[PDB]
């Protein structure tokens, strides 16, 4: 397109500018305190509507009474008094969608705070919606790397899904999910639109320093490119941390309606309950147990029934939502946990014990499962999945024994090393994705035994080099797992040919 | 013409200002001028022209003064054939979009339980295909079975056994009422009986009827939409004799919906929550679950455990009205047992050495002494070891793992997960394999064999084949 | 600060073990 | 244009078209001086780099 | 205070009329709410604790 | 602070006792 | 108008003047009593020693009977003396003033008669003003009203009409904020 | 002008009628005709002309109808190099009997936290000389640290160790804030100040500023005097630009004054009795404790571990604000092990 033919439909755009405003009721407060207005009068009002103040800041009108009318302060109640104007907008709750939105950061209402500019966007759908119903939905069967071995391994996430990150305070619940979103960066730089998914990370009730520190290292490895990151912070009102998730649930149904796949996940909820419980207390609501209100189970179910597998009369889009759940001393009997997991399809544990004894992603397999299963995973996948899992059961049973020690049959100390090697196998970094092809093949050598023969603090750096020396000479052997998707007889001898082969090669403990 | 008229709004509950003859309670009001059908249960009257109801559908969009009109009856839905092999909502819309239900005449989803002179109750022994559940747990047919289990034990693919296997080839009818639960299990089910053929499109076929109140509706809509499909089974009952087949969905959601607006109706927390009226609300459910004269109902209802505490209110009450009960345990699952039925706590009113024939009773109780004699050791073996067992003890640990292990079933449904075919086993092979291995049958071959198999020759010949390849 | 597991994990693991033994003379 | 400098007629015609909403039922800016005065500018640019693809 | 349940409409209504006509205030009540099972009746004086009542429809 | 999680220990400790007490005897 | 008040509430001001409306406004009269509520309403406010009879809870039933019969048993219209009547059996004689109030607002959404004020930055000019009555006037053209004007806005030579409960906004700020908006998401 | 009137006085909650122009929410009033002059920041209208406010300093006294002065301004604490080495009340008041404070201006201390543009991450680790602090739980400058603990752990005096290691080679000011601690060690505090030289009368020294809101004050007091001793960190961090080292003694007791408090102003109790806006209020109080691009404030606050229940709502929430854990032990002290670090749950 020429320069010119852009300009003139510019101006030609700018011309065509709409304005027209119409007779809109407005009504005066009663009370004001804690973010809780108290409005009189303001009739013929919708649940929900937006609501504007004097100062300017947005309003929801919640409680609807035949006396007066609840609303709730949409930022900095400082500048509202008694008897202030309120004025109804008439429209429900929204926020803006589309691909532009892609590479920035936005709140819980959806405005930019990166500061690079205003949103460039057109289209904005309601926040809180219908979910699907039950024919637009579709079986899941499309695998979502994360780029963690034992997620992709022994507890596979389908796209289309909800799995839970459930775990303590500072157990790697972040870590898991910064990790899937590095990994998604190598399809979207690759001509693969089919396997492209799009992050979306919902933070709610955070520092802002940590979220600082979050964009700063997405932008480091370059993956901000296709992430969107919503901010309610602590500062921020409880209804901007009740509506974040729910706001940025709207932005996934954008691409999942579209045909495309998203990822969006939820920060810890139990925040959002807090922010839940408070704006419905200063409500005056009946307090149910633990203080939360009654309905409290309702608001995750709805937000998290949303995330689908859209047929392919629709598009065949999805959306993936992987919410986290912080639990005070590991106690997964508490009730805002105890219903989320009877919300989502599989959770993954965390437990302290584990990442202080070096094991991390300290990942509980003996808890964690997926309801899709193999269903997800590629053909080269389940076949070494099913017997891993059969493998690193025999190991924990084991472990007992081995205090008590005082004797050990051959086939025992096998089975003791070997599931030595897996657990060692599967330890991971941070910040360290690895391809789907790539794990395939530590994996494979693991459940053969042939880690058995190195010693163990020298299986992981045997990964490393392993790989390496995999992409260079054998890279034939890896076009065919990720084209085809399934380990050939032939790839089967080739791989378990070199795999001795290489541990003799290069310089490692042989003595196990 | 609409008499009453929105006055306040507040989370699902809704309130209605009307000038004149009030609408009785439970009653169906239709609020007009909403973008989708919106219906008001009237639950109390509030004085001064007052009703206090709850919204069936989202309260976002609604205004006060808007017009309410009085239907002059509770909730009616369509009745009758045109809803087998079709999914219904709440207030009887399709939500299949399969087109509009055809029924001979619309039933309130309220009505008194059948009184007690004319129950009739009978016993009946049926063949579920499990050996686990018909050798400790035998259930009955017209009488209720409980599933209880926690959080992701499998109770849900154990119901889609039961209906792959007790469904089809079943003269009479069958409904399925799916309320609280996640929507993705219902798509799911549905292209399950669509390729299974227990549905189709075309009529006169389709001898099953699909009812859902997934999460995804609003509370009050989860808490009656398993009333919708207890009256399409009533009707299949009483106008035809015909044995119907109710598999209902985990039933604390409704418990638990029900608590959501307690709050808001004014009612008083209990002890953990719930609404004052827990039994009064389950009872009236319970009780119209039954047989009578005119026909008879196997409801197979499963109970959700939070947090695997059984001394919840909600299904400690539940398990009064329960003929049947299977609770699932989670250390079985840990164990790769499946299904994980404990043998100890399910138990079954059908376990009478009257009712069944005296060596059913025996081999039972003999397989349960063996499992808690087994349990006992476990602690002493925990330091000292089977070795320092006696060579009494040593058998009783031996016999009993390989009972315990024989107990595990792979079913059709399980297939994907494991990769085995499922298996049917009888109640003759079932009872033969589990008395001759109290007699020690088995107790020379490996416990390995006795794994997931079907019967105990199935076992047997694994065994050898194990032999001749090594 | 678990002790059941304790107990629970050398039961699972002694008998296994001895079972596994026992498992090769039967076959 | 806030600025002095030939305000005026701004504000008069802001009146006008004030009023003209006030007597209807909405209010709508077909008469708003803003909107002519924006694209007076532009269409200057439009011009000046319109020239020849060259 | 915030509300009496006996403050109802129908009876504030005959106050302001000036009729003092309550149509046998004793041994006959008036209904004025139900909820959960439980109904409450204006008046119906001289009534005992525990005791027997019989609604307009039959049911005691 | 978790009830169901101290009683299970507690009855864990009364089964130590218990086995542990016997073996004295034996001893 | 089919003795029914504009709202219906369940506060206690509020469930008193409603009935006490619809109770008057039932028979013949509504103006009668709305003179005998406001009666009460300026001398709740110019007399002190009256304010606290009301206020007082701790005096009997038939001592507020007594003083109430004292200061007036005609010239107002009997729902008001039964209205009082109530409230001395009910204890509610506190809340006098408030349902008072309360009743007068009620009677006041009747009014037909309504205040339109304009916010303008600008001064009005006497032959601007009279301009802004035509288009007022012709804008409803089948409802008397009174115009009243308030000059303390920050936008800048912008209208906005505030009318009872209604408000519609002509000015040109809103405009200037319109179009910087648009202009920035064009999305060249 | 005095435009107020006491309605009613509960406790630490006084209700003031205004006849016109009610003060905005968390403005300061001034009652009259009270020796020791009481301070009144606005937090709620009740409607019909009456607002509700929480108390500075002790009720008792006060008649209902008194009349009420509207400042039509939050609480102004003064700010600058004055307040360096000088003690100041909840309300800007020294109470070092030194004389008046010289403040260049006079700053709010009700202000919003600096926006997500204004960050810097700061990534320097702090050498405190503790070799188990420096090993698991290495202290970075620039950045929020917790110390967890019980009664009588040890918090006291490792607040005090740091000081003796960090504040006193540091190059930048230093402020000190006590919320609800006792009274004895402000003195000790103070003295020992003085004689180690860090702070002294001569001007241009005491490169410190201290902020005491010792147990002795009652409710609202201990809930604000963070804020004051806050906004004297804020003016170095921006106005200054040089390193600042804000010392907070047991924060516990800010959450739980607001729990002392949110039940009189009708608010309906948490889980466990706290105020349901814990998480805010407590937020607004951490989001402003944060490095930007002007300066960096390395806070080290102390959390007081309520019955020793780490799941409890306060401390609980902590955790995910703070940079830098050390959590200490009860079952360590008596083993005789100090400092009784927790190193499996410092983080
Ligand atoms: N897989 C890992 N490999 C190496 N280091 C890790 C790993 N996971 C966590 N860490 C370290 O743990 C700290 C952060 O833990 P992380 O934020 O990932 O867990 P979290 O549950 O999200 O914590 P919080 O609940 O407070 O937000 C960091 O010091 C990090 O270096
Ligand atoms: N027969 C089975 N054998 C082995 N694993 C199973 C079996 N059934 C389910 N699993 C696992 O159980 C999980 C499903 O649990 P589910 O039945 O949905 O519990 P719930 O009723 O609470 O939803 C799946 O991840 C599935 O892999
Ligand atoms: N580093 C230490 N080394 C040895 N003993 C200590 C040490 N710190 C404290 N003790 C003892 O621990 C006790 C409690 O410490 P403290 O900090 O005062 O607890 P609190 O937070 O309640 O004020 C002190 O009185 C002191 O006697
Ligand atoms: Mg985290
Ligand atoms: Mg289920
Ligand atoms: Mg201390």
């Amino acid at each position: 397109l020429s320069t010119g033919e852009a300009s003139v439909v510019l101006a030609e755009k700018i011309k065509g500018i709409t304005q027209q405003n119409d007779i809109t009721e407005y009504g005066t407060v009663i009370s004001i305190g804690d973010g809780i207005a108290r409005v009189f009068g303001l009739t013929k009002v919708q649940a929900g509507e937006m609501v504007e103040f004097k100062s300017g800041i947005r309003g929801m009108a919640l409680n609807l009474e035949t006396d007066n009318v609840g609303v709730v302060v949409l930022g900095n109640d400082r500048d509202i008094k008694e008897g202030d104007v309120v004025k109804r907008t008439g429209a429900i709750v929204d926020v803006p969608i589309g691909e532009a939105m892609c590479g920035r950061v936005f709140d819980a209402l959806g405005n930019p705070i990166d500061g690079l500019g205003p949103l460039k966007t057109t289209q904005r759908a309601r926040v809180e919606i219908k979910a699907p119903g039950i024919i637009p939905r579709q079986s899941v069967r499309q695998p979502m790397q994360t780029g963690i071995k034992c997620v992709d391994s022994l507890v596979p996430i389908g796209r289309g899904q909800r799995e839970l990150i459930i775990g303590d305070r500072q157990t790697g619940k972040t870590a898991i999910a910064i990790d899937t979103i590095l990994n998604q960066k190598e399809a979207f730089n690759t001509g693969d639109v089919k396997k492209q998914l799009y992050c979306i990370y919902v933070a709610v009730g955070q520092k802002r320093s940590t979220i600082a520190n979050l964009v700063s290292i997405l932008k480091q490895h370059d993956c901000m490119k296709f992430t969107i990151v919503v901010c309610a912070t602590a500062s921020d009102a409880a209804p901007l941390q009740f509506l974040a998730p729910y706001s940025g649930c709207a932005i996934g149904e954008f691409f999942r309606d579209n045909g495309k796949h998203a990822l969006i996940i939820y920060d810890d909820l139990s925040k959002q309950a807090v922010a839940y419980r408070q704006m419905s207390l200063l409500l005056r609501r009946p307090p149910g147990r633990e203080a939360y209100p009654g309905d409290v189970f309702y608001l995750h179910s709805r937000l998290l029934e949303r995330a689908a597998k859209m047929n392919d009369s629709l598009g065949g889009g999805s959306l993936t939502a992987l919410p986290v759940i912080e639990t005070q001393a590991g106690d997964v009997s508490a009730y805002i946990p105890t219903n989320v997991i009877s919300i989502t399809d599989g959770q993954i544990f965390l437990e302290t014990e584990l990442f202080y004894k070096g094991i991390r992603p300290a990942i509980n397999v003996g808890l964690s499962v997926s309801r899709v299963g193999s269903a997800a995973q590629i053909k080269a996948m389940k076949k070494i999945a099913g017997n891993l899992k059969l493998t690193l059961a025999t190991y924990r049973e084991l472990a007992a024994f081995s205090q008590f020690g005082s004797d050990l049959d051959a086939k025992t100390q096998q089975q003791l090393n070997t599931g030595e090697r897996l657990v060692e196998m599967l330890k991971q970094n941070q910040y360290t994705p690895m391809k789907v092809e790539e794990q395939v093949c530590i994996i494979f050598a693991g459940v053969k035994g042939f880690l058995d023969a190195l010693v163990t603090s020298e299986v992981l750096k045997f990964e490393k080099k392993f790989l390496e020396h995999v992409r260079t000479n054998h890279s034939a052997l890896l076009k065919r797992i990720r084209d085809s998707g399934d380990l050939s007889e032939v790839d089967t001898n080739e791989l378990n040919t070199i795999i001795p082969l290489f541990i003799q090669e290069g310089g490692f403990k042989l003595k196990a | 013409k609409a008499n009453g008229q929105v006055s306040q709004v507040i989370g699902a509950v809704v309130d209605v200002q009307f000038e004149g003859e009030l609408p009785q309670i439970l009653n169906a009001l239709e609020v007009q001028g909403t973008q989708h059908r919106l219906v008001l249960e009237v639950a109390q009257h509030l004085g001064d022209s007052r009703v206090r109801t709850i919204a069936m559908d989202s309260t976002e969009g609604l205004v006060r003064g808007q017009p309410v009109v009085d239907t002059g009856l509770p909730i009616s839905v369509p009745v009758g054939p045109g809803t087998l092999g079709r999914i219904m909502n709440v207030i009887g819309e399709p939500i299949d979009q399969r087109g509009p239900i055809k029924a001979a005449k619309l039933y309130p989803i309220h009505r008194d339980a059948p009184s007690f002179t004319d129950q009739a109750t009978s016993a009946e022994i049926l063949v579920t295909g499990i050996k686990v559940v018909d050798l400790l747990a035998p259930y009955a047919r017209g009488g209720k079975i409980g599933l209880f289990g926690g959080a992701g034990v499998g109770k849900t693919v154990l119901i889609q056994e039961l209906i792959n296997n007790v469904a089809k080839h079943h003269g009479g009818y069958s409904v399925f009422a799916g309320v609280g639960e996640r929507t993705r299990e219902g798509n799911d089910l549905y292209h399950e009986m669509m390729d299974s053929k227990v549905i189709s499109v075309k009529e006169g076929e389709s001898r099953c009827a699909l009812i859902f109140g997934q999460m995804n509706e609003p509370p009050g809509a989860r808490a009656r939409v398993g009333l919708t499909g207890l009256t399409v089974a009533e009707y299949f009952r009483d106008e035809e004799g015909k044995d119907v087949l109710l598999f209902v969905d985990n039933i604390f959601r409704f418990t638990q919906a029900c608590s959501e607006v307690s709050a808001l109706l004014g009612r008083i927390p209990s002890a953990v929550g719930y609404q004052p009226t827990l039994a009064t609300d389950l009872g009236a459910l319970q009780e119209r679950i039954t047989t009578t004269q005119k026909g008879s109902i196997t409801s197979v209802q499963a109970i959700y455990v939070p947090a695997d505490d059984l001394t919840d209110p909600a299904p400690a009450t539940t398990f009064a009205h329960l003929d049947a009960t299977t609770v699932l345990n989670r250390g079985l699952t840990e164990l790769g047992i499946y299904p994980a039925v404990d043998p100890l706590d399910s138990t079954s009113r059908m376990l009478d050495p009257i009712t069944i024939g005296e060596e059913h009773y025996t081999v039972a109780r003999g397989v349960q002494k063996l499992l808690q004699d087994y349990k006992s050791l476990q602690d002493i073996i925990a330091i000292l070891g089977v070795d320092d067992l006696s060579e009494e003890d040593k058998l009783v640990v031996a016999r009993a793992r390989k009972v315990q292990k024989f107990l595990s079933q792979p079913f059709f449904m399980s297939e994907v997960f494991s990769g085995i075919p499922g298996r049917f086993v009888n109640l003759k092979q079932n009872i033969a394999s589990f008395k001759a291995l109290l007699e020690g049958a088995g107790d020379e071959y490996p416990e390995s064999c006795f794994y997931m198999k079907g019967d105990l020759e199935e076992s047997l010949a694994a065994g050898r084949a194990d032999a001749l390849k090594s | 600060t678990r002790e059941e597991e304790w107990l629970d994990k050398r039961t699972k693991s002694q008998e296994k073990v001895y079972f596994d033994q026992e498992d090769r003379k039967a076959m | 244009a806030l600025k002095g400098d030939k305000k005026a007629e701004v504000l008069a015609r802001s009146l006008d078209s004030a009023i003209d909403g006030l007597s209807k039922g909405y209010m709508d800016y077909q008469n708003d001086p803003l909107l002519p005065l924006i694209l007076s500018s532009i269409e200057a640019n439009v011009k000046k780099i319109t020239t020849l693809s060259a | 205070k915030k509300l009496s349940t006996g403050e109802a409409s129908v009876v504030l209504a005959e106050k302001i009329k000036g009729i003092t006509q309550q149509n046998d205030i004793t041994e006959y009540g008036t209904v004025i709410s139900i909820g959960d099972g439980i109904a409450r009746v204006f008046g119906l004086t001289k009534v005992q604790a525990g005791e027997m009542v019989e609604f307009k429809s039959g049911i005691r | 602070a978790n009830l169901k999680q101290l009683k299970i220990r507690m009855k864990a400790i009364g089964s130590i006792k218990k086995i542990t007490k016997a073996m004295k005897m034996v001893a | 108008p089919g003795d029914k008040p504009p709202a219906i509430e369940d506060s206690i001001h509020g469930k008193y003047a409603g009935v006490l409306f619809s109770s008057a406004s039932s028979n013949k009269s509504l103006n009668k009593v709305a003179e005998d509520m406001k009666y009460f309403n300026q001398l709740y406010k110019e007399s002190e020693v009256f304010k606290s009879f009301l206020n007082n809870v701790s005096l009997k039933r038939n001592q507020q009977r007594d003083i109430i019969s004292a200061l007036g048993k005609t010239n107002f219209n009997p729902a008001t003396n039964n209205l009082l009547e109530t409230l001395i059996e009910n204890k509610r004689l506190d809340s006098l003033p408030k349902i008072a109030e309360k009743y007068m607002d009620y009677y006041r959404i009747l009014n037909k008669q309504e205040s339109i004020t304009i916010i303008s930055a600008q001064e009005l000019t006497a032959a601007e003003k009279q301009k802004v009555e035509q288009g007022l006037k012709k804008g409803n053209a089948n409802v008397q009203f009174t115009v009243v004007y308030q000059v303390d806005p920050a936008i800048l030579g912008g209208l906005q009409m505030y009318s009872g409960n209604n408000f519609l906004d002509c000015s040109l700020l809103s405009r200037v904020n319109k179009l910087k908006t648009e202009i920035a998401k064009i999305s060249f």
